[PDB]
């Protein structure tokens, strides 16, 4: 309906690992669910994550997919893509607001299941919603561990049915998915390697200027050269 | 049934998300590249 | 030196560029992305 | 004195050959980047 949100307020208890934010959230969608019709919350960084990761697990054994937060407590830790925690205090930020609003897109993304009253009024307020969500509790995690391990085995049989004619198609994707994808994010992370000594490369052609100062002085010479310092600053 | 079609919906709209930041790229590197280099344009015409 | 270093490994991640477009043949074949993708192929081996 | 005095108008010579080189550099990207991106500007208003 209506998402148009303000990320505001850089509240910083900590800084370096794991950074908490109690964050602005501007909430539209003024549809006569949402009691205020022009309203804007507070999202404590500790608090709606755990929350969220109960319902997530709530409407996970129903049967729905999630949309991923910004991550943490060992899902922001372990491998998101090379991992890096302490970065996420002041310059990834940008990182965690660009996911945030990618999940809050697909928040919305999910109209028929949009109209979740508790997850709306716990967005709706600023409550400093129920900050026990920071939380070490994976008693079930082997136990999913040894279910895994049970379903490698005893996936075959039941491949054969009807699920066949459904899944091939997702198989061959994700075949050519993983390939694709590790293709791809190792470009990115050569990209991440290089791209940083290029933009030093063009800290050092705007140095070179200097360098042309350490030698023949014709103001004829130095406008081109001045003026190609802003092109490949605009360039770069 | 639900949550596939989910999918190829939502694959249709980042996909076009993303192939709109490529046309997005195309639109602010037109407009970006036209504004600068007919900026340069006079002092390429002239003395740079 | 670093200049030798880094730009031939450039070079190839254009390639690899290329090669991505492959990569989105291994994926959804829509053709109106397919137009944009291998017009941006040439772009970036102008650019390269 | 003679080739001191060479050396100040080879000087002048050859940082005239690379600054010719680097105005030189100007101008074929100004011509080129002008004739690829005005040959991009119809499919640019046009689906790419």
């Amino acid at each position: 309906f209506d998402l148009t949100v303000g990320i505001t307020d850089p509240e910083k208890i900590g800084d370096g690992m794991n950074a908490y934010v109690a964050y602005k959230v501007t909430t539209q969608t003024s549809l006569p669910m949402f009691r205020s019709r022009q309203f804007a919350v507070k999202r404590r960084f500790s608090d709606f994550l755990g929350l969220y990761e109960k319902l997530s697990e709530k409407h996970s054994q129903n049967g729905f997919i999630v949309p991923p937060p910004p991550e943490k407590s060992l899902i922001g830790m372990t491998k998101v893509k090379v991992g890096k925690e302490d970065s996420s205090s002041a310059e990834f930020l940008e990182k965690r607001r660009a996911a945030l609003e990618r999940y809050l897109q697909r928040i919305v993304n999910h109209p028929t299941m949009l109209q979740d009253p508790d997850v709306r009024e716990f967005l709706e307020k600023e409550e400093l919603p129920r900050a026990v969500g920071t939380q070490a509790l994976s008693g079930a995690g082997l136990l999913k561990m040894f279910n895994k391990a049970t379903d490698a085995v005893s996936k075959m049989t039941i491949k054969m049915n009807e699920s066949d004619i459904w899944f091939e198609e997702k198989l061959q994707e994700v075949e050519c998915e993983e390939q694709r994808l590790r293709k791809l994010h190792a470009v990115v992370e050569t990209l991440v390697n290089h791209r940083k000594e290029l933009a030093l490369n063009t800290a050092l052609f705007a140095k070179s200027l200097a360098m042309l100062g350490s030698s023949e002085d014709n103001t004829a010479l130095s406008r081109a050269l001045s003026q190609l310092a802003e092109v490949e600053e605009k360039i770069e | 049934r639900k949550e596939v079609t989910r999918f190829e919906k939502e694959k249709s709209k980042d996909f076009k998300n993303h192939v709109m930041k490529y046309l997005e790229t195309l639109l602010h590197s037109q407009q970006q590249l036209a504004k600068y280099w007919e900026a340069f344009l006079p002092e390429a015409k002239a003395i740079s």
